């Protein structure tokens, strides 16, 4: 019903980030509104878990500009 | 051409707010069951109001059986993609660039795709899509025959002095 | 003495000129009799493994070689599995006394999903001096892997084709479980 | 200074028909001469050894046509 992170343990944490970022999206992102990410807090102790989970599968990531080149 | 390209239109019948909303729920579906894995690596939002994403996945490596057999190291490997994207609200556009980082040597595909709100009818979204197909393995077909040429001429140059070689000591016994 | 090559389609093309100054019956005797010699250590192996002569006087030989098969290292990375093989070598032959000529075609028959080098090389008497003979060599280096790179490539945009049909009908439905509630 | 057969009980078979072959094609032979040839029970000798070798070695020569054609 939902998706695995690349880390099984960051997937609870992807889970609530995804849930919390879609309603900032929907209500305030695509409506225009500007006051700040809602889901901050929960996006960087998701992120720490998964960029350690990254490196640990030396998924390589690292130096590739951003939407190509 | 040694790169294929591709070029190509949808349309979702379904409003821009719609789709860019679903594209960040749109896994795991019915369809997807090669999706493995997902995940936001990067993500904020720029000075005007952009949100730059790149998202991350990891998907079954699936190879007609030729392929298995010719690429051995290449099958226990799973396919790690990246997903670059840029939602933008006030121009209802979202732009997408999205390639294979692993498995590189066998071949890379690169897909280049735009969201926008459909031109014949304001409710619904058309996707204009350019894709990208390569393999390195062109560039390796070249080396093994300028190896093969490259031995072949100085295996000429052994050949005739070979000749010479023999034809000198049979000329008086 | 003069050679050159270049592209046929994907396949490359070579054709050389070259005199030895021996008379037609001398460099035809010293073709049987060529190895060893000192350019020749790579040609571990020889053999006659058939040998005619038709009714109108010519002599058909097939000759097999044992060649040591020395690859660059990037080479025997990317090619594990034919690192432990010589290379076989089959040299057919036409000796034409009648109309001193012979002609010759040699080619690897082992090897041969990783390239396939043809040589095709007609001796004749000389046409500037009776004491010296001519040899047209004429080759074909061809590789299996560019058919190879052009069935990766096809099989790359099939997927990718399947990929964004399965990405479209999981946008419809996800957007009609999305649009079933507010 | 005389080669090698790629079989290893047939080299000197090779080498004792070759000499044979060599004398009557450059004496014979070449000079258009039709006393069939001498060297031919050297031959099937020399062929029934090397022609087991081939197949306990699995050389793929079978199926193959003269001059490439
Ligand atoms: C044998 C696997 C090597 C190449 C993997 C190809 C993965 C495609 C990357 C680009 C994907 C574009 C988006 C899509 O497929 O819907
Ligand atoms: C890695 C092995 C690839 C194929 C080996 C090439 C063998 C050459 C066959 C044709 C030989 C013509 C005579 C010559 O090369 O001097
Ligand atoms: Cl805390
Ligand atoms: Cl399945
Ligand atoms: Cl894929
Ligand atoms: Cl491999
Ligand atoms: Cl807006
Ligand atoms: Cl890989
Ligand atoms: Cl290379
Ligand atoms: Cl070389
Ligand atoms: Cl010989
Ligand atoms: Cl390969
Ligand atoms: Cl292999
Ligand atoms: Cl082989
Ligand atoms: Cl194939
Ligand atoms: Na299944
Ligand atoms: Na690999
Ligand atoms: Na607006």
């Amino acid at each position: 019903d939902k998706m695995n992170s690349v880390g099984e343990a960051c997937t609870d944490m992807k889970r609530e980030y995804d849930q919390c970022f879609n309603r900032w999206f929907a209500e305030k992102f695509l409506k225009g509104d500007s006051s700040g990410d809602p889901c901050t807090d929960l996006f960087k102790r998701y992120q720490q878990c998964v960029q350690k989970a990254i490196k640990e599968k030396e998924i390589p990531i690292e130096g590739l500009e951003f939407m190509g080149h | 051409q040694m790169v294929k390209y591709f070029l190509g239109q949808s349309v979702l019948r379904s409003s821009w707010d719609q789709v860019f909303a679903a594209f960040w729920q749109r896994y795991p579906n019915p369809y997807s069951k090669h999706v493995l894995t997902e995940d936001i690596v990067h993500r904020e939002v720029t000075p005007d109001q952009k949100l730059l994403s790149r998202r991350l996945l990891t998907k079954t490596n699936r190879m007609p059986r030729w392929a298995e057999r010719l690429f051995p190291a290449n099958v226990a490997h799973s396919v790690y993609v990246l997903e670059d994207s840029i939602v933008d609200p006030q121009n209802q556009t979202m732009t997408t660039f999205t390639w294979n980082i692993n498995h590189a040597r066998l071949m890379v595909v690169e897909e280049r795709s735009v969201y926008s709100v459909n031109s014949d009818n304001s409710g619904w979204t058309e996707i204009r899509r350019e894709a990208w197909v390569s393999s390195s393995l062109f560039g390796v077909s070249r080396a093994v025959q300028e190896f093969g040429l490259a031995r072949f001429k100085s295996n000429v140059t052994k050949t005739m002095k070979g000749f010479e070689y023999i034809l000198a000591k049979l000329q008086g016994e």
